[PDB]
DNA sequence: GTCCCTGTTCGGGCGCCC
DNA sequence: GGGGGGCGCCCGAACAGGGACTG
């Protein structure tokens, strides 16, 4: 049946036309599911035969659904839909189980060929002509292909729900797209009635609800979940086992193991990921990757559910550190029975530090808890007071964690190194430079000594930037267990004082091991080229090119 | 009651704006706002044909009353373009009142509303996304004091007869009231603008300038004069006028950075002239609103943080500190950010581009949390040269 | 001006949902 | 096989912006 909802006003980009385009041969099988579906379709009035004057034709399709047995009609429309006007998706996220407070009765509803059932706007339905190989057909509801169709959809299935909504205030109905969880505090057969209400609010409007799709008992399946009274579950996730991997298997197990993470603790996917820096292309793997891949195989294999939400009470996410930028949390709230689980693993800057990512992590989980429950979560980190003291105090940014409390479970996250606020008396003092030429890309690295100490370094397809940070490195190479460095680079100066543990860039690893071997250092700067001893010293030794 | 028709700038669509996520007691503020607002016609449900959308949220401002904030930061920057009293910095008492509701009793031209589009978000999306668009003038888009700027003429008229003495200037949702009473004659003043306009609290003077100052110590090492020559050359770009020559010279040779140095008393008074031309007033910097006003902020640490005005590099405006005491620094960063801002609408009436240095995230994540006004500035993050922090430091 | 380096955004794969 | 919207994850490509440099 076609909803009595008005239509949607839609139109093309300005100064643009409907698509033409061939219909591509289709297999015979499909063209009787096609006829099957259209001839149907026609008599409902959801396609109407066209004549020559629509010009316009798009390629049509057919997949089979999860069923088995029916087909899903598709459409092309990859043109037409480069040819129409932007909409505002109106789709924010997706609901998450753990977000789902318990409930005495539940429900969950599949709308019968949900788009169908949804009319399209007049004046757009010539656009959406096609062929079925051998009879010519527009569109009068919503195309499954079409970029307008999931927003007014949504919108339109809204708009239905509305009047319920505020009739019954306290039955909950979350709707993905025609997919239905309703929920009651009602005794079953209260809520029998309220559904059958629901249920006939929704055939007034056009929109069927067969019984075939109609859960009345746990476990319901919803959303890629199956839903008990008590607990949660993702239905099973199968990594493949290809033993010769491609960049676009690797992509799947990547993106099967993200998925898999909101539930399975410890997931990893940094070897994986960082092996594919087009899509057939073979990769061997890394002893790192496949050992992971392993570790992660380990942890698929437990049994594992989530828990439901208790706005009563408190939501505790806690952090492990899984080293090399990898982070896993899980938020809950009585010990031992998860929400839900998660991973932070991005690596964002040049050079870092533990204490930024964890605050990243920190940061993510707490956009993501605002999503889901609508509140930020007491935290649990592996991460003393004092160390976010210092590093709060030594960080020239506003930064800053919401209320937590410290966990003993290691790896605990540290400063590895502190500069001194103060110069350090009895250590030798170095000034260092570097300058490179920019036409022959040779440049000279080197230092100077309070103690008469000088010594130059000469680079290869070097830059002015890289010859400051090897002065450095060279001044902490030759230096006792406490040095003064004295360097005028304020991007030297700028990266090493923000005290970064990790870095892309081997030299800034290599400077990072020598300050974390180091006792005490002391990085001042001065302006360059002024006359300054004895920067001007080891000035002159140094731009010999 | 017909509208005035609006346009956006030439070779401009209307803004496009993800909605961020807000927290239950937000969107339940907003929901039951929004409810109201339909109900009076001054906003309509609309689809997702309207391609357009701006973000929403809420602040509760101790109260049992939220105040729903649309950030119009980009219809404003899109909005074709559309009073200023030297004497509003001067008064001893000035208060900010919320004369935002006036706005919805002017209709909106119909062919900018779809402009106007936001959107509610539904905790763990339980649903799609409810949006709406304006019927009457939007509070916080620019557009809404040009239009209703006839009728606030009319109504503040008699007022300031009566009062020739109290200044009145509006900016956006804001009325800034200053008056030279003693505090409670100002009070009674405002409560019968009020009370007035249904038919806390500001203090211009006492706001303070941060010159730049130079240590005073009595024995210098050779790292002392070294952060001195590199805080006074960076300085000489502000303040032509500022040298360091011969302290310059005291760092000759390749010296130990914790060797002191005496003084050599040329340097030891060219040390003292900086210092005075430090306190002589900027010169040659004349405030241009044809260009925005920028603002940078830095941490000083301990609740301290500093700012300068300025729209051209080194031509400041204005220069300043802002103090405070569970530390949260965004929290801080925020409350600074809106001090700033109000000086700047006070002095100028136009608001400055804040240079934040925070993470983008660390910002987006809380701002909202301690955000007050009415207004929302426009701002981008950055990473501040630990070497600037040192030349503003106390 | 150029070159360098860093940060952001955006668009492309993949995952999952309908 | 092949179409769509959403969110997520990773990646690399453009481009933005400040600093250092050439004379
Ligand atoms: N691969 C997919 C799956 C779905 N949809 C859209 C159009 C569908 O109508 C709607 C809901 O999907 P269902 O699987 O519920 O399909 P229908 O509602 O059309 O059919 P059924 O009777 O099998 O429920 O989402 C789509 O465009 N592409
Ligand atoms: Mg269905």
């Amino acid at each position: 049946p076609i909803s009595p909802i008005e239509t949607v006003p839609v139109k093309l980009k300005p100064g643009m036309d409907g698509p033409k385009v061939k219909q591509w041969p289709l297999t015979e099988e499909k063209i009787k599911a096609l006829v099957e579906i259209c001839t149907e379709m026609e008599k409902e009035g959801k396609i109407s035969k066209i004549g020559p004057e629509n010009p316009y034709n798009t390629p049509v399709f057919a997949i089979k659904k999860k069923d088995s047995t029916k087909w899903r009609k598709l459409v092309d429309f990859r043109e037409l839909n480069k040819r129409t006007q932007d909409f505002w998706e109106v789709q924010l996220g997706i609901p998450h189980p753990a977000g789902l407070k318990k409930k005495k009765s539940v429900t969950v509803l599949d709308v019968g060929d949900a788009y169908f059932s949804v009319p399209l706007d007049e004046d757009f339905r010539k656009y959406t002509a096609f062929t079925i190989p051998g009879i010519r057909y527009q569109y009068n509801v919503l195309p499954q292909g079409w970029k307008g169709s999931p927003a007014i959809f949504q919108s339109s299935m809204t708009k239905i729900l509305e009047p319920f909504r505020k009739q019954n205030p306290d039955i909950v109905i979350y709707q993905y797209m025609d997919d239905l969880y309703v929920g009651s505090d009602l005794e079953i057969g209260q809520h029998r009635t309220k559904i059958e209400e629901l249920r006939q609010h929704l055939l007034r409007w056009g929109l069927t609800t067969p019984d075939k799709k109609h859960q009345k008992e746990p476990p319901f399946l919803w959303m890629g979940y199956e839903l008990h009274p008590d607990k949660w579950t993702v239905q099973p996730i199968v990594l493949p086992e290809k033993d010769s991997w491609t960049v676009n298997d690797i992509c799947k197990l990547v993106g099967k193991l993200n998925w898999a993470s909101q539930i399975y603790p410890g997931i990893k996917v940094r070897q994986l990921s960082k092996l594919l820096r087009a899509l057939t292309e073979v990769i061997p793997l890394t002893e790192e990757a496949e050992l992971e891949l392993a570790e992660n195989r380990e942890i698929l294999k437990e049994p594992v559910h989530g828990v439901y939400y208790d706005p009563s009470k408190d939501l505790i996410a806690e952090i492990q550190k899984q080293g090399q930028g990898q982070w896993t949390y899980q938020i809950y709230q009585e010990p031992f029975k998860n929400l839900k689980t998660g991973k932070y693993a991005r690596m964002r800057g040049a050079h870092t530090n533990d204490v930024k990512q964890l605050t990243e992590a920190v940061q993510k989980i707490t956009t993501e808890s605002i999503v889901i429950w609508g509140k930020t979560p007491k935290f649990k980190l592996p991460i003393q007071k004092e160390t976010w003291e210092t590093w709060w105090t030594e960080y020239w940014q506003a930064t800053w964690i919401p209320e937590w409390e410290f966990v003993n479970t290691p790896p605990l996250v540290k400063l590895w190194y502190q500069l001194e606020k103060e110069p350090i008396v009895g250590a030798e003092t170095f000034y260092v430079d570097g300058a490179a030429n920019r036409e022959t890309k040779l440049g000279k690295a080197g230092y100077v000594t309070n103690r008469g100490r000088q010594k130059v370094v000469t680079l290869t397809d070097t830059t002015n930037q890289k010859t400051e940070l090897q002065a450095i490195y060279l001044a902490l190479q030759d230096s006792g267990l406490e040095v003064n460095i004295v360097t005028d680079s304020q991007y030297a100066l700028g990266i090493i004082q923000a005290q970064p543990d990790q870095s892309e860039s081997e030299l800034v690893n290599q400077i990072i091991e020598q300050l974390i071997k180091k006792e005490k250092v002391y990085l001042a700067w001065v302006p360059a080229h002024k006359g300054i001893g004895g920067n001007e010293q080891v000035d002159k030794l140094v731009s010999a090119g | 009651i017909e509208t005035v028709p609006v346009k956006l700038k030439p070779g401009m669509d209307g803004p496009k704006v993800k909605q961020w996520p807000l927290t239950e007691e937000k969107i339940k503020a907003l929901v039951e706002i929004c409810t109201e607002m339909e109900k009076e016609g001054k906003i309509s449900k609309i689809g997702p044909e309207n391609p357009y959308n701006t973000p929403v949220f809420a602040i509760k401002k101790d109260s049992t009353k939220w105040r729903k904030l649309v950030d119009f930061r980009e219809l404003n920057k899109r909005t074709q373009d559309f009073p200023h009293p030297a004497g509003l910095k001067k008064k001893k008492s000035v208060t900010v009142l919320d004369v935002g509701d006036a706005y919805f009793s002017v209709p909106l031209d119909e062919d900018f509303r779809k402009y106007t589009a936001f959107t509610i978000p539904s905790i763990n999306n339980e649903t799609p996304g409810i949006r709406y668009q304006y019927n009457v003038l939007p509070q916080g888009w620019k557009g809404s004091p040009a239009i209703f700027q006839s009728s606030m003429t009319k109504i503040l008229e008699p007022f300031r007869k009566q009062n020739p003495d109290i200044v009145i200037y509006q900016y956006m949702d804001d009325l800034y009231v200053g008056s030279d009473l003693e505090i409670g004659q100002h009070r009674t003043k405002i409560e019968e603008l009020r009370q007035h306009l249904l038919r806390y609290e500001l203090h211009p003077d006492k706001w303070t300038v941060q010159p730049i100052v130079l240590p005073e110590k009595d024995s210098w090492t050779v790292n002392d004069i070294q952060k001195l020559v590199g805080k006074l050359n960076w300085a000489s770009q502000i303040y032509p006028g500022i040298k360091v020559r011969q302290l310059s010279k005291l760092l000759r040779g390749t010296k130990a950075l914790t060797e002191v140095i005496p003084l050599t008393e040329e340097a030891e008074l060219e040390l003292a002239e900086n210092r005075e031309i430090l306190k002589e007033p900027v010169h040659g910097v004349y405030y241009d609103p044809s260009k925005d006003l920028i603002a940078e902020i830095q941490k000083q640490g301990q609740g301290q943080w500093t700012y300068q005005i300025y729209q051209e590099p080194f031509k400041n405006l204005k220069t300043g500190k802002y103090a405070r005491m569970h530390t949260n620094d965004v929290k801080q960063l925020t409350e600074a950010v809106q001090k700033i801002t109000t000086e700047s609408i006070v002095i100028w009436g136009k608001t400055p581009k804040f240079k934040l240095p925070i993470q983008k995230e660390t910002w987006e994540t809380w701002w909202t949390e301690y955000w007050q006004a009415t207004w929302i500035p426009e701002w981008e993050f950055v990473n501040t040269p630990p070497l600037v922090k040192l030349w503003y430091q106390l």
